[PDB]
């Protein structure tokens, strides 16, 4: 099964390799082994983001 | 937003 | 036990419905009904649509 | 905002 997470807030990246997103965007989960930094796919972009900035989606 | 953990 | 956070603003059109703004944190009381959940938002208690919230981990 | 489910 493919997991999706909806962004609760905007995440403005401060380092390279971090997935930028806006509130309401839906990211496709790729990896979440790390309690704080998760990896996902938002459109043609892929990178890591703060786990606490999202929650599960449909 | 909530606190971004240490990178 | 179990907190939920509002994804969208909810202005109740009926009785017993708990009004809220996006970002609000609500304490879950009952979720027998899959769609209408009951919770606590400060000093107000009532039911709210389950599709308007998602889990709030709280530290 | 998605549509709200019907009341009981």
């Amino acid at each position: 099964e493919t997991k999706f997470v909806q962004a609760l807030f905007d995440f403005n990246p401060q380092e390279s390799g971090e997935l930028a997103f806006k509130r309401g965007d839906v990211i496709t989960l790729i990896n979440k082994d790390d309690p704080n930094w998760w990896e996902g796919q938002l459109n043609n972009r892929r990178g890591i983001f703060p786990s606490n900035y999202v929650c599960p989606y449909n | 937003p909530p606190p971004v953990g240490p990178r």
